[PDB]
């Protein structure tokens, strides 16, 4: 198991705590898997459900990889690239909903 | 690949597995003894040095003596646009030349600009998930698909298995679409999740890049 740092910003507002989400390193993961993990903390920590995201103006997260690369994922999109990647390469995840 | 069948061993000897330390993550196609072709989104965020290029594989769970393994020396792209998923193609130059034999062969590509019409019968393939909630395949999978022009866009080749929840899935990115014995597609994105039975799979249109591909590999 791997604990990935994440931050949540809702309507521009971010909080000062340090939080981590549990991600499996047992196999390579997809962005569909990561979406489910991101949506899990939006629901538990902010009361923002899957259907709430359908009505949000913007809902995204950015995966920062340890090599300095980044990927922006739109949580309102049902289009996925069918690739796998290692959870161990993730530096942090910045979650942003408006 | 969801809803497909096992390929016969080494039936598609141009088929390539791209691997990290954690194993298979994307497919590719051998297009010259020292070059493979994949999707640009597969390697956009990975370290080139972490990629192992595995040729001649069939069952990823076996130690197959047929295999030849290479590193990546550098990559070539042509206008990949991550926001619009346009030009989702990359060429990876290998640190050597594969030895061509029964199990490792170079694919054949179409002519520049060739377009496939609605209804052309093709074959998709790859080691991606066997189902939406399943693990990656051990044995290379293949799937009969049909080219569709509805629910597509001109920037892609789109394919569908009519009436069935079947299609490419995670780990199939970068894998070839074979039509009439030629590589017309590189697996690029799905819509509505894998194997929706509602929306076609989108492939990067290889025939639009043939002129470019030829200039890199010469
Ligand atoms: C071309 O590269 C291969 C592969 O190198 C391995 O995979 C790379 C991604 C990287 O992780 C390397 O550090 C790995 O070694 C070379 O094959 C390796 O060669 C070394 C030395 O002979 C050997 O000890 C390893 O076991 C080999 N690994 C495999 C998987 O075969 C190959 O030698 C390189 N060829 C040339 C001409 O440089
Ligand atoms: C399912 O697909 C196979 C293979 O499709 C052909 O080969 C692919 C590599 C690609 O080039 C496709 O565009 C081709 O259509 C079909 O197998 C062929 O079947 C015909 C008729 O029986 C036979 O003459 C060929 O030799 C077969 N080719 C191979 C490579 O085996 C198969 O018929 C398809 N089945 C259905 C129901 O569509």
């Amino acid at each position: 198991t791997r604990y990935v740092p994440y931050t949540i910003a809702v309507n521009g507002t971010s909080t000062p705590i340090l939080s981590k989400l549990k991600i499996s390193n047992k196999q390579l993961i997809s962005y569909k898997y990561l979406n489910d993990k991101v949506k899990s903390v939006l629901k538990s920590e902010r009361g923002i459900s899957d259907l709430d995201l359908k009505f949000a103006k913007q809902a995204k997260y950015t995966v920062y990889f340890k090599n300095g690369k980044k990927q922006v994922v739109n949580l309102k999109s049902d289009i996925f690239t069918p690739n796998l990647f290692s959870a161990k390469d993730i530096k942090k995840i910045d979650i942003d909903v408006k | 690949i969801v809803g497909g069948r096992r390929a016969r061993p080494h039936a598609w000897p141009f088929m390539v597995s791209l691997q990290l330390r954690g194993g298979h993550f994307c497919g590719a196609t051998l297009i010259a003894p020292n070059f493979v072709m994949s999707a640009a989104h597969c390697v956009a965020n990975v370290n080139v040095r972490a990629v192992r290029v595995v040729l001649g594989a069939h069952n990823l769970s076996r130690r197959e003596p047929t295999r030849q393994v290479f590193a990546v020396q550098r990559i070539f792209e042509n206008g990949y646009d991550p926001v619009n998923l346009l030009n989702d193609i990359v060429i990876l130059q290998l640190n050597g030349s594969a030895t061509i034999n029964a199990n490792v062969q170079v694919a054949q590509l179409p002519a520049q600009g060739r377009r496939l019409g609605n209804g052309v019968q093709c074959l998709a393939m790859g080691w991606g998930l066997l189902g939406r909630n399943r693990g990656i395949a051990s044995v290379l999978q293949e799937l009969n698909v049909t080219v569709v022009t509805s629910l597509c866009r001109r920037s892609n080749v789109c394919t569908l298995v009519r009436g069935r929840q079947a299609g490419v899935c995670f780990g199939d990115s970068g894998s070839p679409l074979v039509c009439n014995g030629l590589i017309h597609g590189i697996a690029s994105f799905v819509r509505g999740g894998c194997a929706s039975g509602l929306y076609p799979d989108a492939f990067a249109p290889v025939a639009q890049f043939v002129n470019w591909i030829d200039s890199i590999i010469q």
